[PDB]
């Protein structure tokens, strides 16, 4: 189908650059104009950039006229947004999208969006703790102390999913973000069915595997 | 400039 | 800039009644060619945006015949006529007439079910993280709806102050319901100087606040 996919984005020291990518497949990429859209954490939409087919024709919010630049290069596929000059103003995920049936005055096509954390803090991974269980009984994880956003996390390599919550993150005093992902499970199982947690934190490499025992 | 940024 | 202004921010109705967004435009949105761009997005939590209008009242292929748009000169709407529990999250329009192409605010759609109390569950500090120095003790509030709910930490019997944090989940798409997790931290000395640790909810389909507890070394 038409697919995008972004790249490029992780923590950046404020007033630092970065070069996001998207890659483009599945249509004729050389035909359609293509635009820049990002969302600041918890924060609305917010349009940005487009450059024409040809690449001819540019336009940009005037809040990034001069530190941004988009491009693309037709050979390869692929759109680019060049960011210099970082503000923490411009923490967001960055979509990029198009109008594939009609592109005039209209969007109906998005990656899945690149996150760009413009902060001086360090890359650290989490540490894992079981959440213990004392009709139905309750057991978790607790993924706390990483920087910066996000983690997933699964319950036995994906096999358990009905009655799974994983918190939204929560910033600490310390600047580092903590969160919990809870399961309810029948009180009978707790002896004899097993409960692991799969915590990865890829901007820090960060793999762990839990088991949860009562 | 126009609002479509497609090939016509 | 033109400046989309949407109204509500938030928007709470209950399942089969409608709801309707509206979007305002501080410059005309009608284009040389006759049409006027404006186009309506749902976004569920972490999920790209997905079309359910364009050019004010096309509806997406796809996208269910519940959704409407429409023109009143004064602003533009985006109804719905029976709200159904998968349609949480967040609305946006947006006008492609003028370049820089700009959204509104955005709009949360919150559904209004019946009350349902909250199971509980609290979990004391794993020996693993208390060889660090630091405990965290856990209370979960699972599947309850409304989403005000009060949650209060016991030690020995005395109430904690400010050593606590909170995080609810999205609405559920499916049931309408909400859970909680409030995460008291203390020192492992600290910790180690009592013995009943106790996290007491009061909620709306409560009719008396729910205490569970457990004590150190058992």
């Amino acid at each position: 189908q038409v697919q995008l996919v972004e790249s490029g984005g992780g923590v950046v020291q404020p007033g630092r650059s970065l070069r996001l990518s998207c890659a483009a497949s599945g249509f004729t990429f050389s035909s359609y104009g293509m635009h820049w859209v990002r969302q600041a954490p918890g924060k609305g939409l917010e349009w940005v950039a487009v450059i024409w087919y040809d690449g001819s024709y540019k336009s940009y919010i005037e809040s990034v006229k001069g530190r941004f630049t988009i491009s693309r290069d037709n050979s390869k596929n692929t759109l680019y947004l060049q960011m210099n000059s970082l503000r923490v103003e411009d923490t967001a995920v960055y979509y990029c999208a198009l109008g594939y049936s009609s592109g005039q005055g209209t969007l109906d096509n998005w990656g899945q969006g690149t996150l760009v954390t413009v902060s001086s803090a360090s890359t650290k991974g989490p540490s894992v703790f079981p959440l213990a269980p004392s009709g139905t009984a309750a057991l978790g994880c607790l993924v706390k102390d990483y920087f910066p956003e996000p983690v997933t996390v699964s319950w036995n390599s994906g096999a358990l999913t009905s009655g799974v919550h994983t918190f939204p993150a929560v910033l600490q005093s310390s600047g580092l973000y903590s969160l919990s992902s809870v399961v309810t499970v029948p009180s009978s199982s707790l002896g004899t069915q097993t409960y692991i947690c799969n915590v990865n934190h890829k901007p820090s490499n960060t793999k762990v595997d839990k088991k949860v025992e009562p | 400039m126009p609002n479509d940024p497609n090939r016509n | 800039d033109v400046v989309m202004t949407q109204s509500p921010l938030s928007l709470a109705v209950t399942l089969g009644q409608p709801a309707s967004i509206s979007c305002r435009s501080t410059q005309s949105l009608v284009y040389s060619d006759g049409n006027t761009y404006l186009n309506w997005f749902q976004q569920r939590p972490g999920q790209s945006p997905r079309r359910l209008i364009y050019k004010v009242s096309n509806r997406d292929s796809g996208v269910p015949d519940r959704f409407s748009g429409s023109e009143s000169g004064t602003d533009f709407t985006l109804k719905i006529s029976r709200v159904e529990a998968e349609d949480v999250g967040l609305y946006y329009c947006m006008q492609g007439t003028h370049w820089p192409w700009t959204f509104g605010q955005g709009t949360k759609v919150e559904i209004k079910r019946t009350v349902a109390a909250p199971s509980v569950f609290i979990f004391p500090p794993s020996d693993e993280q208390l060889k660090s120095g630091t405990a965290s003790v856990v209370c979960l509030l699972n599947n309850f709806y409304p989403r005000e709910a009060k949650v209060q930490w016991k030690v020995d019997n005395a109430l904690q102050s400010g050593n606590s944090q909170e995080s609810v989940t999205e609405q559920d798409s499916k049931d309408s319901t909400y859970s909680l997790s409030s995460t008291l931290t203390l020192s492992k000395a600290d910790y180690e100087k009592h013995k009943v640790y106790a996290c007491e909810v009061t909620h709306q389909g409560l009719s008396s606040p729910v205490t569970k507890s457990f004590n150190r070394g058992e």
